[PDB]
RNA sequence: AGGACCGAACCGACUAAUGUCGAAAAAUUAGCGGAUGACUUGUGGCUGGGGGUGAAAGGCCAAUCAAACCGGGAGAUAGCU
RNA sequence: GCUCGCCGGAAGACCAAGGGUUCCUGUCCAACGUUAAUCGGGGCAGGGUGAGUCGACCCCUAAGGCGAGGCCGAAAGGCGUAGUCGAUGGGAAACAGGUUAAUAUUCCUGUACUUGGUGUUACUGCGAAGGGGGGACGGAGAAGGCUAUGUUGGCCGGGCGACGGUUGUCCCGGUUUAAGCGUGUAGGCUGGUUUUCCAGGCAAAUCCGGAAAAUCAAGGCUGAGGCGUGAUGACGAGGCACUACGGUGCUGAAGCAACAAAUGCCCUGCUUCCAGGAAAAGCCUCUAAGCAUCAGGUAACAUCAAAUCGUACCCCAAACCGACACAGGUGGUCAGGUAGAGAAUACCAAGGCGCUUGAGAGAACUCGGGUGAAGGAACUAGGCAAAAUGGUGCCGUAACUUCGGGAGAAGGCACGCUGAUAUGUAGGUGAGGUCCCUCGCGGAUGGAGCUGAAAUCAGUCGAAGAUACCAGCUGGCUGCAACUGUUUAUUAAAAACACAGCACUGUGCAAACACGAAAGUGGACGUAUACGGUGUGACGCCUGCCCGGUGCCGGAAGGUUAAU
RNA sequence: AAUUCCUUGUCGGGUAAGUUCCGACCUGCACGAAUGGCGUAAUGAUGGCCAGGCUGUCUCCACCCGAGACUCAGUGAAAU
RNA sequence: CUUUAAUGUUUGAUGUUCUAACGUUGACCCGUAAUCCGGGUUGCGGACAGUGUCUGGUGGGUAGUUUGACUGGGGCGGUC
RNA sequence: CGCGGGGUGGAGCAGCCUGGUAGCUCGUCGGGCUCAUAACCCGAAGGUCGUCGGUUCAAAUCCGGCCCCCGCAACCA
């Protein structure tokens, strides 16, 4: 089979990445509730 | 030229190919092209404003000249080129002060005739000059609409309008479709008429013939489901409905032109 | 020259058998269609929920679609079990 | 360690993606491994990844994203100019041998190259976000010239051999060499040079383009491979010698010729047809605003700099994605021998594996298959499954037909080996000799050698000669749909969808129409031989009647008629 | 008839036997001329029918070679 | 009261002409190497077009809901 | 089995909705026009209103049973 997920770090970090996340004003929303929940590793960096 | 090709093969045995030595066969004027990356009918948004367009061949983007702005400057035809973007001939000219421009090429022209714009150019087929120094009731293409514009009117293959008359300051005009329109004598015009009037004789023959030609496979709306179209649904192709457009206008005699702001200017409708 | 022919790669997936708590949350084997084209494919982007996209089946949208998933309205309501 | 077996256009060797030490060594066996385990991708401790030339970072951009002002919008925010990012793209420069338990185009040895900085000597006008050229490009096909590489012969070294022959037309092994430089070829492109003038290229211009004279006929550009050099260097089968018996150290002959021939290269070619096939920078060059005893540019020499990061291992899989050590999926390059048209297939070379449960029994029954007396579809929803035809050349081939097809129709004949034609022919290739020359990688002539189909005849062997793998069932009538194509990913691939063609109708462009509160865009940098929608679905013959009902269009006098 | 309910209508062909097939008769429950009609060479991993060839489909199964099934040793589920 | 006649006066509905509102997805220039935009010239339209408020009409394109019960199962029929 | 409609001179159809009165065309008979027929012209005749019964002053009409004909329905498993 073709599963659903052929990974790629660029793309991996293009949509979901701390700076792609900072982009918007509800992607901020996105790292306040991250911080919210006392979270370590926020996003998915490295 | 026209031919008819021989049943070599299922699909081929239909299509119909218009032909002409007249063109070059190379590469064209470098210095006067420029890139053109499609859109497929996507907007701003991304969304698609208009179906069945998409695909195709590359195309590069040939400037067409239809300012006409030299003035009593001679030019010899150099030689007929084909054009994508169009449907009629661009024929590149060579001007006497050594500036090449592209224009498009009308029918009574060959690669060796003379021709110059302006008000006081003579007569002949390719010869630009406003609407007010050109005799009632010959032919023109590559009309313009507002002084200086460009050319709106009549670009296509076998395209010519007639001005019908000329009560001073408006010139009525006969275009294509058949309406009577005043434009001011300002305006600039193209004698003679534009060429390849076999291009409404071409047939395609294949599917693929309109596929890399732009033009993407169109859904009949009685195939379709009763959401995605006004039509479709039912046990066997039913319609029973009044033929709309995907957004319930409906089609199939409806006038949809809502201007106001130029009614003054069309004086009678197309029929 | 050919949306040309036979036929590997490659893509697709018609028939049967096995498999069905399988090796596998649609696979394998023996036969199959296309195979210079409307072909196929890697990478990189783009369109989004009453919307997107669709050679149009109401198919597909992270195994979930005649309206996805996550949280909040909300301990919804329930003459029902 | 010795045999057997298996893949071998992969189950081999290398990279990207993605993993993140899973690589190596020592040591250990509780847990992980579907069994034991002194074994291992498992634990613990340690080691290993060395770059000016590889890639990325960098320069320059495409799709597309962000976006100073600005347009617009309850706010959020949306769009977009200047600019700035963004490769999967283009742009400078290194190859051979040796070396580790593990990395090396990175270390070492040998031999080179690329871009800048500074300084000096000798000349000389340089110089932009500006102009021009270049970069720079489509699919397919045929041919020519070569290479990787392979085969044979020569040469060198070893052997002459556990059952009969085997010093001979015998057998086995080796016969390798790059980057750069010099030369500039087969082939390909284009007529050069000098002078004058110009509303031309946002200004200018000696650069390009164009318009006229002139002189001479070639010059110039581009370009695989070959020949020298690189290189009396390395490598090299095999010996010579120490063993912790893993391997280390020393030494070292031949190293040419011919033929066949790529999907590799010349080719980012040439021809043809059409659906007509990126950008910008690096680079070359001309000038503006200016600056000139300056400054800079060109050339040569000397010297310095070339920074940062990745570099292990895996890479068609027990390490990626699949919950697992999962018969699945995963892009790119190299890709040999014989037979063969081939990357099919068959058995093997290099290399790597026997798939992490076995030992016996040989029941029904189940799965994968082999063969089968007589009959031959009586099976059954139905010839589903099997069986069968199956390759090349020649003979031969109907109804019908859009004159292409139908068609590889059907149905048949010849196929091994040996010798002869011919101590291997037609043909391909091609050295020496001879001759000429605008003397070189030249051109004729010349024909050794090498290599090499098929046809014909005769003879002989088997039951069977396309003896294997591989490898079409065919014909007749007919419904439906034209055809290739597309779809229910994961029970439906069709008679469904699309289709070219046809028709009606809407739209005169700030267009109809669509998304979007708006701006702005798509439509299109197109314009009625165009574009949107709808309906049918090649082509041939046609396509009749009805305007009452519903809708649409045209005409508005009168009745009625909201707000004011 | 991809349309025909009645129906397996009637007639002729094909078979020893034909509710299917093929060619026609028109009695069209309820075909029909771009929600296109009637034909058509080529084409179809399409529907239906017949013949030849071919064979284990079958009459009626038989034997044999492999992988399980059984036994011994180690590990060790499941639905209920 | 009806028919009518000149004038003053009160506005409405049309025709025509003009430029200053406004539009300008025409040409030119500048901010500026910038097809955005804005300002200044000029040409073309022109008190139209367009926008807002109120309002008539059309309108399944879109949204929220009804779509009865008994019934010797429900539907149809029938009843209330 | 149910719903609705219909049955009228010899034929084909109105009149029924809202009970006292039945029409149109063709056809038939007889005469006339022509040498003869049809057509044309003129005049007259012909209806137990499917059947029985009833409510009613009065029934083709309004209701009930029955007969025949026509269309629709006769369903989902």
């Amino acid at each position: 089979m073709k599963r659903t997920f052929q990974p790629s770090v660029l793309k991996r970090n293009r949509s979901h990445g701390f700076r792609a996340r900072m982009a918007t004003k509800n992607g901020r929303q996105v790292l306040a509730r991250r911080r919210a929940k006392g979270r370590a590793r926020l996003t998915v960096s490295k | 030229a026209v031919v008819k090709c021989k049943p070599t093969s299922p699909g081929r045995r239909h299509v119909v190919k218009v032909v002409n030595p007249e063109l070059h066969k190379g590469k064209p004027f470098a210095p006067l092209l420029e890139k053109n990356s499609k859109s497929g009918g996507r907007n701003n948004n991304g969304r698609i404003t208009t179906r069945h367009i998409g695909g195709g061949h590359k195309q590069a983007y040939r400037i067409v000249d239809f300012k006409r702005n030299k003035d009593g400057i001679p030019a010899v035809v150099e030689r007929l080129e084909y054009d994508p973007n169009r449907s009629a001939n661009i024929a590149l000219v060579l001007y006497k002060d050594g500036e090449r421009r592209y224009i498009l090429a009308p029918k009574g022209l060959k690669a060796g005739d003379q021709i110059q714009s302006g008000v006081d150019a003579a007569i002949k087929p390719g010869n630009t000059l406003p609407m007010r120094n050109i005799p009632v009731g010959s032919t023109v293409h590559n009309v313009e609409m507002k002084p200086g514009k460009g050319g709106q009117l009549a670009r296509s293959a076998g395209t010519y309008v007639q001005i019908v008359a000329r009560d001073g300051a408006y010139v009525t005009l006969r275009l294509r479709s058949g309406e009577m329109r005043k434009v001011e004598a300002d305006c600039r015009a193209t004698l003679g008429e534009v060429g390849n009037a076999e291009h409404m004789l071409r047939v395609l023959g294949k599917a693929g013939a309109a596929r890399w030609r732009g033009v993407r496979p169109t859904v009949r709306g009685t195939a379709m489901n009763p959401v995605d179209h006004p039509h479709g649904g039912g046990e066997g192709r039913n319609f029973g409905k009044h033929p709309v457009t995907p957004w319930g206008v409906q089609t199939k005699g409806k006038k949809t032109r809502s201007n106001k702001r130029t009614d003054k200017f069309i004086v009678r409708r197309r029929s």
